[PDB]
């Protein structure tokens, strides 16, 4: 699911970057032609509007968390037979060690 | 619109100014951790500031506390016969977050390269006492404030990526065993300063001005209520099989 | 309600932030790309951030109780910054096309 | 009792432990409250906001009328101490 | 079954799932070691960082389960990289303690310490040294003698917890739970631990003690049945001893009988499970009938 969005995040980036590229032509054109003051069509307005959309949907879901405010259920699937050891104090004396000595 | 400018100008002074204050940022952060040191650390101060946390632990959480527990403890701190603050006592340029001279210098020697330059205009209107702000190294008294100079896009640039550089970056929590060690280590340089009997005294006055309420004692809340939560928990855990 | 976790708050205000700050910085992408005035575009970020502000709460819908104590940091948040950084990006790409 | 069957019964026959005290020593009672310093100090905190500004008066006067980008930096952030302090007096005037 | 979980795994699963065992800090020495050497033979290529760890989590199996060639091949691979590393030292002497002469690992230690003043570590090994080669009342002076020096591990606390567990000392054990659970009050095993050692002492004041703080951890979680079976225990046998007064004893009563109706509940709709539960359902139901008829 994550890199559905981020290619769709991609892909409206790239039609944003198409938009200004068209409006870039549309300006450099309106700079030949004296007066003539018109502005940009629609339809690729339009179209930049519908990037920003799309781009703005995934931007939110890529990095979404919302990890809980309580900390007691994260403690709380966790037993206490884990718990009882711990890394500091480890003793190697048990009955396996020398069950597994000679494979 | 107007002042056509050229399109080799906008190639050679606005991605590389865009690029020199990314990578002086970048510089900056990186240097600052290669230059960060560790502070020398005595187990005497370690200790008292263990002795600290304990007493603000013993602060916070002590609702859930027995009370005879909780006055032993109490005077076992006070203990006003011996007492343990009160015998055990020890013997005792102007740099302010240096980020502005670079930024001034980079953006000085900036402005020093280009003299005579117009870099972009600004749509916001501005006023005409702002001039001598923005232009500084162009004769025009006709012209509008708008068109600002490299001086001030250099100026904007670098707050422009202040929020930028922290989406990059972030923050970091591993090596659990480690963990404890940079914990005592915040914590006694925390506990710096030689001030051993003032905070000695204050957390003994503070500690006699806490009271005790046991949180304890409300068990009828629990008894009638309904539990109802502890199936559907248990049945999303019943599909789990064993590997 | 009784005890609360600083990481999990601490990472919520991290990517709320996040999402500010980028919906911000494309907010501006987009009025350089158009081009408008002073007042028309302090409006359309403000439209940018409260669209913002109104997907953000439905992305959270029901049981948003133990994932967000309140919502007035949901709705003002990161505003004055958030604006610091959309009008760098606004005017980069405005005389980008225009000018040059 | 007999009545439990299975009864499985469990006996225990210097000082180091660091809180656990031989002798009990019961009898604290403390009652203390002192309002009236609370007060006076909580009211002298009110008033600093007050006597931050002649410095800051004293600070425009030395920074003149030359418009340059230190002053004007220093007028920003001037008053910018006050309304990022007015945007949460809510939770200072609840506490 | 090895070749079949062999198939269908990529090695950045097997990293994730290491460093969730890492974070449980379970005993899978066995498993730790059957995927350690395997992510060691089949990528071998990057994450250098993450490997130093792995290097240092397959060897500590390793010594738990049967091999010391790879704990010795693991440890001049992290000697090549660090040539003075105080946790590779700690490591090769908990291996030498774990072969033979334990006194070379010892002076080992008291080295560590003349360079570093400031390592919980050693002295936490040479505490477990002690705590197997003589007696156990030595280890724990030691122990406390350090834990005064520090005050500030929680693991310490739960170690002498159980090592007083051994001598039937539940006097400082009461302590040093209490002690435990100040830090950690959202934690409702250890408030289990701490009901079950007081209930273990004995008296009526001590029941009622353990009786609420089973009540109290049986609300945070909801998980635990430990908990409540330790509570209708606690309450019958309050209204076992003589020595009450009559409206605490109705009040117990009444908590015991609750009590029943939530064991009773929690096996009927596991029985919908599997079809064996109904055996196991009839069986707890006849022993709550008989402590209720013994109750009543």
């Amino acid at each position: 699911a994550p890199s559905l969005w981020k290619g769709l995040v991609g892909i409206g980036l790239f039609a944003l970057a198409h938009a200004a590229f068209s409006a870039a032509q549309h300006r450099s054109y309106m700079r030949l032609t004296e007066k003539e003051d018109e502005s940009l069509p629609i339809d690729i307005v339009l179209q930049t509007l519908l990037a920003f959309a799309v781009t703005c949907y995934g931007i939110v879901h890529i990095a979404g968390e919302f990890k809980d405010m309580d900390a007691t259920s994260e403690l709380k699937n966790k037993t206490f037979d884990t718990l009882r050891n711990h890394p500091s104090f480890y003793v190697f004396n048990h009955r396996g060690r020398v069950l597994f000595r000679p494979s | 619109p107007e002042l056509l400018l050229d399109s080799n100008i906008r190639l050679w002074v606005v991605l590389p100014i865009v690029i020199i204050t990314f990578f002086v940022g970048m510089i900056r952060h990186y240097v600052s951790i290669l230059l960060q040191s560790d502070k020398k650390l005595t187990q005497e101060q370690v200790s008292d500031s263990q002795v600290l946390i304990r007493s603000r632990v013993l602060r916070e959480n002590g609702k859930y506390i027995p009370k005879q527990s909780f006055l032993t403890r109490k005077y076992y701190f006070n203990n006003p016969e011996d007492g343990f603050f009160k015998k055990t006592k020890r013997k005792v340029m102007k740099g302010n977050v240096t980020n502005v001279l670079p930024m001034i210098l980079i953006g000085g020697w900036i402005n020093m390269t280009f003299s005579g330059f117009v870099t972009t205009k600004v749509p916001f209107p501005l006023t005409l006492r702002f001039k001598p702000m923005l232009q500084q190294g162009i004769e025009l008294l006709t012209l509008d404030a708008s068109w600002v100079s490299s001086a001030s896009w250099y100026f904007l640039n670098v707050f422009g990526l202040r929020s930028i550089y922290s989406l990059i970056l972030g923050q970091d929590n591993a090596a659990d065993q480690s963990r404890m060690m940079q914990e005592q280590m915040t914590g006694a340089a925390m506990a710096m300063p030689a001030d051993t009997n003032k905070a000695f005294k204050t957390e003994w006055e503070a500690l006699e001005l806490t009271d005790h309420q046991w949180a304890l004692d409300d068990v009828e809340e629990e008894l009638m209520a309904k539990d109802l939560h502890f199936e559907g928990m248990f049945k999303k855990e019943l599909q789990t099989s064993i590997f | 309600p009784p005890f609360i976790s600083e990481a999990a708050v601490r990472g919520n205000a991290a990517v709320l932030d996040y999402c500010r700050t980028s919906v911000s910085a494309l907010s501006g992408a987009t009025a350089g790309i158009l081009g408008l005035t002073g007042l028309y575009g302090f409006i359309f970020y403000l439209l940018a951030s409260v669209l913002l502000s109104l997907l953000l709460i439905l992305k959270a819908g029901r049981r948003w109780n133990k994932y967000f104590k309140s919502r007035r940091p949901l709705f003002t948040g990161g505003l004055i910054g958030g604006l610091f950084t959309y009008v760098l990006f606004w005017t980069f790409l405005y005389g980008m096309v225009h000018v040059y | 009792g007999r009545r439990f069957k299975w009864a499985i019964e469990l006996s225990g026959p210097s000082l180091y432990p660091v809180g656990y005290l031989d002798k009990q020593v019961p009898d604290t009672s403390v009652q203390e409250t002192d309002r009236i310093l609370v007060e006076k100090r909580c009211w002298d905190i009110a008033l600093g906001p007050l006597k931050q500004i002649p410095m800051n008066l004293f600070i425009m006067y030395m920074a003149g009328n030359t418009i340059s980008i230190f002053p004007t930096m220093m007028v920003c952030m001037m008053a910018w101490r006050p309304i990022q302090a007015l945007m949460a007096i809510s939770a200072t005037f609840k506490m | 079954a090895k070749v079949s979980e062999l198939y269908d795994v990529t090695w950045e699963e097997m990293r994730d799932k290491m460093r969730k065992w890492r974070e449980e800090n379970s005993r899978n020495s066995e498993q730790i070691v059957e995927v350690g050497e395997e992510l060691i033979n089949e990528y071998a290529s990057k994450l250098g960082d993450d490997i130093w760890i792995i290097y240092e989590q397959v060897m500590i199996a390793a010594l738990d389960y049967g091999r010391d060639d790879l704990a010795l091949f693991c440890l001049q691979e992290l000697r090549r990289q660090f040539p003075g590393s105080h946790r590779v030292k700690r490591l090769t002497g908990m291996r030498f303690e774990a072969m033979e002469r334990y006194d070379d690992a010892i002076q080992l230690y008291d080295r560590i310490l003349q360079e570093d003043p400031t390592n919980t570590a050693a002295r936490k090994r040479k505490i477990a040294i002690r705590k197997a080669q003589g007696k156990n009342v030595e280890a724990i002076r030691e122990l406390n003698e350090y834990l005064e020096q520090f005050v500030g591990d929680q693991e310490a606390w739960h170690e002498l917890a159980e090592l007083y567990i051994n001598e039937h000392d539940y006097a400082k054990a009461a302590f040093c739970l209490e002690e435990l659970m100040m830090t950690n009050p959202h934690n409702h095993l250890y408030c289990q631990q701490y009901a079950e050692v007081k209930y273990t002492q004995g008296g009526l004041e001590n029941l009622e003690l353990s009786r609420k703080y089973f009540a109290q951890a049986l609300k945070l979680n909801n998980r635990n049945m430990r908990a409540l079976f330790g509570l209708y225990m606690s309450a019958s046998h309050i209204a076992s001893n003589p020595k009450a007064s009559a409206k605490t004893k109705k009040d117990n009563m009444k908590y015991a009988s609750w009590a029943a109706s939530q064991i009773n509940r929690a096996y009927q709709f596991a029985g919908r499970s599997k079809k064996e539960t109904k055996y196991s359902l009839k069986a707890v139901e006849d022993m709550l009938e008989t402590l209720q008829i013994t109750q009543s």
